[PDB]
C-alpha cells in the first residue's frame, strides 16, 4: 500500500497549483469521494 | 419529330415513396421510384433465402466488433501487465505526493475507473483516434523514415564540419490523445487531442492542454487516465502520476477488417480548392441558403 | 375581478394539510372523461364535505380535475358557490388566454401555422406543459423520446378500457413503449394546459409544488385486496368492522374526507374502487426535441430544443403521510421542484440537502438531475424562476407570466409593434 | 392435466384465499379461461391480481 | 429516468451553478459594473452564450 | 507547512496482496461473462427485426380470420336465407 | 431532381460494363443536421456482397486478408491497402436544396407528375438529392446485399451508414 521513494527525505510544497502537479489529499475527501464513487458506479439473458 | 427522354419522364412522374432506415435503426431516408427509369424494362430476379441473411449478419457482427475487441485486447493487455510486474507500477507523469495517504481508497477507484471505462467503450477513442493516421499513406513512409535516420551512428567528424546540417530527429513536443475517467460523477471524455512532453529535469512525462496549459488530472484524485502516443505505446495511469504501460495490440484483427472501417479519406479535386499541391485555401464555397441563390 | 377565488386558491395550496386522496384520484382519472364521469358522485360528496369540514377548496391541485369539475360537475349536487369558484378558475385562464395572443391582429395563417402561435410561446405547440396525461393533435416538429430513441409510432400503442389487459399491467415497469388514451388532445385544451401549469401555478404556489410518481402496481393491489373489493352484488353491522374489512391504509385515508351518512364508509370505499377500471400505468418522464418555428430557425437552425415533462404523473402541493411508501420525488422542472417535499419523501435527498443546506432555496437554483438540467436548450430559463420566488400571489403576476412568455420571433417582433405594445 | 395449472393460477400465483373458488366469482372461470394460455408473467403475480380486480371493478358498474 | 432519480442525489457533491443562473443575482444598477464577473458573455440581446 | 515528495523514475507503489487479487479476479469475471457491448447492439437489432415481423402476421392472421368469417357467414346466410345473387 | 434524371440516364450508358441499377435518395433532417447538409462536399458509397465481401476486389479473396502487420516500416499494407480502398469507393451525385419544402410541392413545381396513391405529404426543412448504384452480380438482386452510404465534408469528416437491400426492395421487387 504505501509509497517507496527514491529520495529519503521530502520537500515543503511552494508556488501555485498552476506550475506543478501535486496530489493534495485530506483523508476525510477520499474516503467520501470512494464511496460516493461506490454508490454512482452501480447506482448507474 | 422526337420524343425526349426528360419530357416523358417528366409526364410519367413517379409513384412510389416509402421510408427506409439503417440496420442499427439509427438513420431514415426516403427512396423514390420514377416509372421511366430502365429498371422498369430490366425484368432481372430476386432471391431472400434466410441462409445469405445469416451469412449478411454475420458479417455485420464483425462490421460491428471491429472497434470493441480492440477495446477488449487494450483491457486484457492492461490486466496482463498489470498481473506480470505484481501490481507494483512505478511512477511515470510527474507530480507531487505523499507517503502519509490512504493508497488503498486510490487502488479501489482505479478499480471503479476501468469498470467504468469498461462500461463507456465507443468507436471514438483514443486507441481508434490514434489508429487512423497509423492507416494513411504516408504513416507507412513516415515512420520507416524515423526508425532509418533514428538508427544513426554518431556522426563522423567531417559530416559535421561540411556539408548540409546534422538535425535532431524527435520535435520536443508529442501529439497525444487520451480516454479520461471521473468516478464520483460516472462521466467518460473519450474524443481528447492533448500534447505531451518528456520532462529534461526527470525522465517522466508532462501533460498539455492544447493551448499550452497543464491539465489538472493527476492532482484529482476521484479521476483516472488512459494515454496512447502516436507510435502506440500506451499507458494507464491513476491518481499520482504512476501509470501501467504495455504496446497497444492489435494482431487480433486482419488488415481489411479494420482498413475498410477507418480509412482515413483523402480529397478529389472540385470547385473552390487549389490545383497545386496541398497549397493554402480559401473560405468553404457553401452554397446557403441565407443568401439569394446564383446560378 | 376574481380575487377571492384567488385567495382561496392560495390558502388550499399552500396549506400544509391538502386532503391526501386527491394525489391519487388524480392519476386514477388522467383526465379521462369516463373515469370522472364515474366518479362524480363520489367528487361532489368529496368537495361538499370538506369546503365545510375545513376551509379549502380540494383538488385544486390538477389542471384536468379542476376542468372536469367545472364542466360535469355543473349540473348539481354543490353548492352553486363552490361551482362559481371552479368556473373562476377557468375563466381566469381563458382571460389570460385573451390577452396572451394579439387578437386585433393574429388573422391568417403563416407557412401552415396560424399568426398567434408565432406571436407567443403559450399558443405555440412546440411547448409541453409540464403534467402531460394525452398526447398533442399536432405533433409537426416534435420528437418525443422515451428510451433513447424517438418514438416511430409502432412504439405508441393505446390502451384499451374495460376489456382485459394483462399484458399492459406486465408492462406497467417496462419504459420503451407508451400507452395512451385514444384521445389526441386538442390545441386549445393545450393552450388552457400550458397556462394552469406554467402560469397560474408556480405564481400562486411561489415554486413550492412538485411532481411525484405513485407506485399504482403495487398500491392498488394491496390496498384493494379484501373481499368487500372482490365480490360484491348487481349491511351496516358496525363501524369497526367496516374499518377492519376496508383496512388500515384505506381507513387512514378515506375515514373523514369523503364518508357522509348517505354512503358511509364502505360504500365510499366501494364507490371510489369503480375508478380502478382505468388503473392507467406507472409515472414515466418524457423528453421532448422540436425546432422552432420557421422564423426563430434563422440565427442557429441547429437548435433542436430539450424540454422535460412527466406522464401518468401528478402535481403536489404538500408532502403526503400515508402514501410515503408508494411513491417516488420527481423533481423535474425549475417549477414543481420543492426541495421540502423531495427531502421528505426519501432519505439520500434530505441527506443531500442537509450537507449542503444552501440548497433548500426554492428560486430554480436547486440542483435537477443532470438527466432534466438541460437548462440552456429548455425554453423557460432561470429568470422565470427568480421571478416566481419573488412573485406576490394575485392574478396580476399570473398574466403577467404570460406576457413574459412573448416570443423573440421577427414576425412576432412586427406584430407586437403593430399593436403599439 | 388441468388440475396442476388451474390449482397453480388460483391459489400459487393469485394468492387468493382458499374460500374464494370458481362458484363464488364466475368472472374468475372467465378470466382462468384466459390466464392460463400464456405461461409467462408469473413471476410477477401482482400484474394478475391488478388485472382481475380491474376487470371486477368493471364488471360491477351501474351502466 | 424516473427510477433512477435518488441515485444522483446519494452522491454529496454540490454543483456549478451556470452563467446564466449566476446573472440573475446582480441588481439593475450595478449590472453594467466591473464586478459584473458574466458581462463578456451578453454579446446578443436575443440569444444566450 | 505542508511536505511532499517530487515524482522520480525508480519510485515505485506498492500494492497489497489483497488489490492484486481482487482485480485479478474481476480480470475473470471480465473474461468469463460474455457480455460484450456488440452483442448488445446486435441483441438489440435482433429485437427490432422480431418484432417488426411479429407485427408483420398478426394482422395477416387478423386477415385470414376475417375472410374465413365471412365466408362462413355467406354459408349461414345462404343455407337459412338466400338472398338476391 | 435534376441529379436524379441525368443518373438515371448515365447509369443507362454504363449498365452492361458496370451491371449496377440506378437508386435515387432523399435526405432531411433526420440523416445530417442542416449545416452539414449545407456544407456537404462528397458523397460515397459501397457494395457488400452477402458473405462480407466488398465489390473492388475478386471474391476469391485479397492479400489484405492477412492479419494486422503490426511493423513501422509498414504500417498496416501501407500504400496497398490503402489505393485498394480508395479503389472500393465510388462516387455519386447530390443536389442541395438549402430551403424548407414539401417533397410532393417540389416535384409538382418542377416538370414532374407524382401520382401517389393518398395525401401522405411530408414536410422537410431542407432536402439533397443523392443517388446511388448497386450491383447485379448476375441479372438478379440478392435481398441480403448490403449498401454504404458515406458522407464527406470540407474538413476531411465523415459519416458512414450501411443498407441492406431487402429493405430498400422489401417489396418494391417481390410483387413486380
Amino acid at each position: 500500500s504505501l509509497l517507496h521513494t527514491f529520495w529519503r527525505l521530502p520537500v515543503a510544497v511552494f508556488f501555485e497549483p498552476h506550475e506543478e502537479n501535486v496530489l493534495r489529499c485530506p483523508e476525510r475527501v477520499l474516503r467520501r469521494l470512494l464511496e460516493d464513487a461506490a454508490v454512482t458506479m452501480r447506482g448507474g439473458d | 419529330d422526337e420524343v425526349a427522354r426528360t419530357d416523358e419522364w417528366k409526364g410519367a412522374g413517379v409513384s412510389r415513396l416509402r421510408e427506409v432506415w439503417d440496420v442499427q435503426h439509427r438513420v431514415r431516408l426516403r427512396v423514390l421510384w420514377y416509372v421511366n427509369s430502365f429498371w422498369r424494362s430490366r425484368e432481372l430476379s430476386y432471391d431472400d433465402h434466410e441462409v445469405e441473411l445469416y451469412r449478411a449478419l454475420d458479417a455485420y457482427r464483425a462490421r460491428i466488433a471491429v472497434e470493441y475487441v480492440l477495446i477488449r485486447a487494450v483491457r486484457d493487455e492492461i490486466y496482463a501487465v498489470l498481473r506480470r510486474d505484481g501490481g507494483a507500477l512505478p511512477q511515470r507523469f510527474a507530480c507531487h505526493v505523499s507517503r502519509n495517504m490512504s493508497w488503498r481508497v486510490v487502488w479501489e477507484l482505479c478499480r471503479h475507473a476501468l469498470a467504468l471505462w469498461m462500461d463507456w467503450a465507443d468507436v471514438r477513442s483514443c486507441i481508434i483516434k490514434a489508429l487512423t493516421p497509423r492507416l494513411s499513406r504516408g504513416a507507412a513512409a513516415a515512420a520507416q523514415r524515423a526508425r532509418r535516420q533514428r538508427e544513426r551512428s554518431a556522426p563522423k567528424p567531417q559530416e559535421l564540419l561540411f556539408g548540409p546540417r546534422n538535425e535532431s530527429g524527435p520535435p520536443a513536443e508529442q501529439t497525444w490523445y487520451a480516454d479520461v475517467v471521473r468516478c464520483v460523477r460516472a462521466q467518460v471524455d473519450l474524443g481528447v487531442e492533448v500534447r505531451a512532453a518528456r520532462c529534461p529535469r526527470t525522465g517522466l512525462w508532462i501533460v498539455r492542454d492544447r493551448r499550452g496549459r497543464l491539465r489538472r488530472w493527476l492532482s484529482q484524485p476521484e479521476v483516472c487516465v488512459l494515454y496512447v502516443t502516436p507510435d502506440l505505446d500506451f499507458y494507464w495511469v491513476l491518481p499520482g502520476g504512476f501509470a501501467v504501460s504495455s504496446r497497444v495490440t492489435l494482431h487480433g484483427l486482419a488488415q481489411r477488417a479494420l482498413r475498410d472501417r477507418f480509412q482515413n479519406f483523402e480529397a478529389v479535386l472540385a470547385r473552390g480548392m487549389h490545383v497545386e499541391a496541398g497549397r493554402q485555401e480559401p473560405e468553404t464555397p457553401r452554397v446557403s441558403g441565407r443568401r439569394l441563390p446564383f446560378d | 375581478d376574481y380575487e377571492e377565488t384567488l385567495r382561496l386558491f392560495k390558502t388550499t395550496v399552500t396549506s400544509p394539510n391538502y386532503p391526501e386522496l386527491c394525489y391519487l384520484v388524480d392519476v386514477l382519472v388522467h383526465g379521462n372523461v369516463d373515469a370522472f364521469l364515474l366518479i362524480r358522485t363520489f367528487v361532489a360528496r368529496c368537495i361538499v364535505n370538506m369546503f365545510h369540514t375545513r376551509q379549502l377548496l380540494v383538488f385544486a391541485h390538477s389542471y384536468a380535475l379542476v376542468t372536469l369539475i367545472a364542466e360535469h360537475l355543473a349540473d348539481g349536487a354543490l353548492p352553486p358557490q363552490l361551482l362559481f369558484h371552479y368556473r373562476n378558475l377557468v375563466a381566469v385562464l381563458r382571460l389570460v388566454t385573451r390577452i396572451s395572443a394579439l387578437p386585433g391582429l393574429n388573422n391568417g395563417q403563416l407557412a401552415e401555422e396560424p399568426l398567434s402561435a408565432y406571436v407567443n410561446a403559450l399558443h405555440d405547440h412546440r411547448l409541453w406543459p409540464p403534467f402531460v396525461t394525452h398526447l398533442p393533435r399536432n405533433m409537426e416538429g416534435v420528437q418525443v423520446v422515451a428510451d433513447r430513441q424517438p418514438l416511430n409510432p409502432a412504439n405508441i400503442e393505446a390502451r384499451h378500457h374495460g376489456v382485459s389487459d394483462v399484458p399492459r399491467l406486465g408492462a406497467m415497469d417496462a419504459d420503451e413503449p407508451l400507452f395512451v388514451d385514444d384521445y389526441r388532445a386538442t390545441d386549445d385544451e393545450w393552450t388552457l394546459q400550458k397556462v394552469f401549469y406554467l402560469c397560474l401555478m408556480p405564481a400562486m404556489t411561489n415554486n413550492r409544488a412538485c411532481g411525484l410518481g405513485l407506485n399504482l402496481k403495487t398500491l392498488l393491489v394491496d390496498l384493494f385486496y379484501r373481499p368487500a373489493f372482490l365480490l360484491m352484488p348487481a349491511p351496516e353491522d358496525s363501524i369497526a368492522a367496516q374499518r377492519q374489512a376496508v383496512g388500515e391504509m384505506l381507513t387512514e385515508l378515506v375515514e373523514d374526507v369523503a364518508t357522509d351518512a348517505h354512503t358511509p364508509l364502505l360504500q365510499a370505499c366501494r364507490e371510489l374502487f369503480l375508478a380502478v377500471q382505468f388503473v392507467g400505468e406507472h409515472v414515466k418522464v418524457l423528453e421532448v426535441r422540436a425546432p422552432l418555428d420557421h422564423a426563430q430557425r434563422q440565427g442557429l437552425p441547429d437548435f433542436i430544443s430539450r424540454q422535460h415533462v412527466l406522464y401518468n404523473g401528478c402535481c403536489v402541493v404538500t408532502a403526503p403521510k400515508t402514501l410515503i411508501e408508494y411513491s417516488l420525488p420527481v423533481p423535474f422542472h425549475r417549477f414543481y421542484s420543492n426541495p421540502t417535499i423531495c427531502a421528505a419523501l426519501s432519505d439520500d435527498i434530505k441527506r443531500y440537502v442537509t450537507e449542503f443546506p444552501h440548497y433548500h432555496r426554492h428560486d430554480g437554483g436547486f440542483p435537477l438531475p443532470t438527466a432534466f438540467a438541460h437548462e440552456y436548450h429548455n425554453w423557460l430559463r432561470s429568470p422565470f424562476s427568480r421571478y416566481s420566488a419573488t412573485c406576490p400571489n394575485v392574478l396580476h403576476s399570473v398574466m403577467t407570466l404570460a406576457a413574459m412568455l412573448y416570443k423573440i420571433s421577427p414576425v412576432s417582433l412586427v406584430l407586437q409593434t403593430k399593436a403599439h405594445i | 392435466k388441468r388440475d396442476e395449472k388451474h390449482r397453480h393460477v388460483v391459489n400459487v400465483v393469485l394468492e387468493l384465499p382458499t374460500e374464494i373458488s370458481e362458484a363464488t366469482h364466475p368472472v374468475l372461470a372467465t378470466m382462468l379461461s384466459k390466464y392460463t394460455r400464456m405461461s409467462s408473467l408469473f413471476n410477477d403475480k401482482c400484474a394478475f391480481k391488478l388485472d382481475l380486480l380491474r376487470m371486477v371493478a368493471v364488471s360491477r358498474t351501474r351502466r | 429516468a424516473a427510477r433512477r432519480i435518488p441515485h444522483f442525489y446519494r452522491v454529496r457533491r454540490e454543483v456549478p451553478r451556470t452563467v446564466n443562473e449566476m446573472k440573475q443575482d446582480f441588481v439593475v444598477t450595478d449590472f453594467y459594473k466591473v464586478g459584473n464577473i458574466t458581462l463578456y458573455t451578453e454579446l446578443h440581446p436575443f440569444f444566450d452564450f | 507547512v505542508a511536505v511532499f515528495f517530487e515524482p522520480h523514475e525508480e519510485n515505485v507503489l506498492r500494492c497489497p496482496e489483497r488489490v492484486l487479487r481482487r482485480l485479478l479476479e474481476d480480470a475473470a469475471v471480465t473474461m468469463r461473462g460474455g457480455g460484450w457491448r456488440e452483442d448488445v447492439l446486435m441483441d438489440r437489432v435482433r429485437k427490432r427485426y422480431l418484432r417488426q415481423e411479429l407485427r408483420d402476421l398478426g394482422h395477416r392472421v387478423q386477415t385470414y380470420c376475417e375472410d374465413l368469417e365471412g365466408r362462413v357467414s355467406e354459408a349461414e346466410a345462404l343455407l337459412n336465407q338466400q338472398c338476391e345473387l | 431532381m435534376e441529379t436524379h434524371l441525368y443518373s438515371d440516364l448515365a447509369f443507362e450508358a454504363r449498365f452492361a460494363d458496370d451491371e449496377q441499377l440506378p437508386l435515387h435518395l432523399v435526405l432531411d433532417q433526420e440523416v445530417l443536421s442542416n449545416e452539414e447538409a449545407e456544407t456537404l462536399r462528397y458523397v460515397y458509397y459501397r457494395n457488400v456482397d452477402s458473405a462480407g465481401r466488398s465489390t473492388g476486389r475478386a471474391p476469391g479473396g485479397d492479400e489484405d486478408d492477412a492479419p494486422a502487420s503490426d511493423d513501422a516500416e509498414d504500417a498496416v499494407g501501407g500504400d496497398r491497402a490503402f489505393d485498394r480502398e480508395r479503389r472500393t469507393w465510388q462516387r455519386a451525385c447530390f443536389r442541395v436544396l438549402p430551403r424548407p419544402l414539401e417533397l410532393l410541392d417540389y416535384l409538382r413545381q418542377s416538370g414532374l407528375t407524382v401520382t401517389l396513391e393518398k395525401e401522405q405529404r411530408v414536410r422537410m426543412f431542407y432536402a439533397v438529392f443523392t443517388t446511388l448504384g448497386l450491383r447485379c452480380p448476375d441479372n438478379r438482386l440478392s435481398g441480403a446485399q448490403t449498401l454504404h452510404l458515406r458522407l464527406v465534408w470540407p474538413d476531411g469528416s465523415y459519416r458512414d451508414w450501411e443498407f441492406l437491400a431487402r429493405d430498400l426492395l422489401r417489396e418494391e421487387m417481390e410483387a413486380n
